[PDB]
This record gives structure tokens, sequence and C-alpha cells, in this order.
């Protein structure tokens, strides 16, 4: 027939896709509601409180209060290792994506723009 | 011819149990210490 020959070629939602990121932000709402309701109760909340429970979602340093509390703090351990398993989850998808890389291409035949574009279309 | 809940779905039921969880132990400080 009749072909075209060329050399080879030399985003962080790319990997997955949206359906992840409309989960989380659930939890943003869940959590926040959560230890409020629990340090209601007993009787810092929206002002501090907010920091810390997002903050676990991050395992960085960063210095913060510790909430005490006999029973508080049992159940945002029981949240501490959700974010782990989600973490480690979110990062073994990705080298999966570099499995299945495409090849990006630049033309598609002889009746592409490009070949019928003699000027005006870049160098 | 890319996961989905999966996992997660049942984290969220052991997250709401959790919660419901979470009261059950409430009393149980409140229960010794009266």
């Amino acid at each position: 027939g009749i072909s075209v020959m060329v050399s080879r070629s030399n985003a962080f939602l790319e990997p997955f896709s949206a359906d992840v990121w409309v989960m989380m932000f659930v939890m943003l709402l869940i959590v926040s509601a959560v230890a409020v309701f629990v340090f209601e109760y007993f009787s810092f909340t929206i002002g501090k409180a907010i920091w810390l429970l997002w903050g676990l979602v991050f395992n960085n340093s960063v210095p913060v209060q510790n909430p005490k509390g006999t029973t508080s703090k049992i159940m945002v351990s029981v949240w501490a290792f959700f974010a782990v398993i989600f973490l480690a989850s979110y990062t073994a998808n990705l080298a999966a994506f570099m499995i299945q890389e495409e090849y990006v291409d630049q033309v598609s035949g002889l009746s592409d723009k490009k070949f019928q574009r003699p000027n005006d279309f870049s160098p | 011819s890319t996961l989905t809940f999966e996992n997660m779905a049942g984290v969220f039921m052991l997250v709401a149990g959790g919660i419901v969880a979470g009261i059950f132990l409430i009393f149980i400080e409140i229960a010794y210490k009266r």
C-alpha cells in the first residue's frame, strides 16, 4: 500500500479516574462531625480539632495537640489505620497505569490536517 | 479494550460500625466511674 515512517517520541488524576475523588469528600464531612459529636456529649472543635483528623489523613510530623480521653482517642486510632491502607492502595494502582501506558502518537494518516497544512501550522 | 469502592465499601461499614460501637464503649467508662 502506502504508509508513513516516523521516529519514536521521548496528570495526577490520569491514574484511576474521577470516581475515587468523590468519596473521601464524604469522609471530610463525616470525620469532622464524628469528633465533635463525641466531644459534645462528655464536653478545639471547629477551631482546632479539624486540624488533627484531616491531618491524620497525611502521615506528617507536624507538631499538633493530642486530645486526651480514655475513650475519646479510641475511635481515632481505628480511624488511623484506614489512611495507611488507603494510601498504599492509592499508590499501588499508580504503578499499574505505567504498565497500561499508551502511545500518544502524532498523526492519524494522510488525511490529517498536519499533512494537509503546508504552512500556518507552527514549524 | 481503575478499581472501585470494593474494599473501601466494606471499610465504610467498618467506619460506620465503629461509630455505633463507639457509644457502646462510652458507657463502659461511665460504668467503672460509678
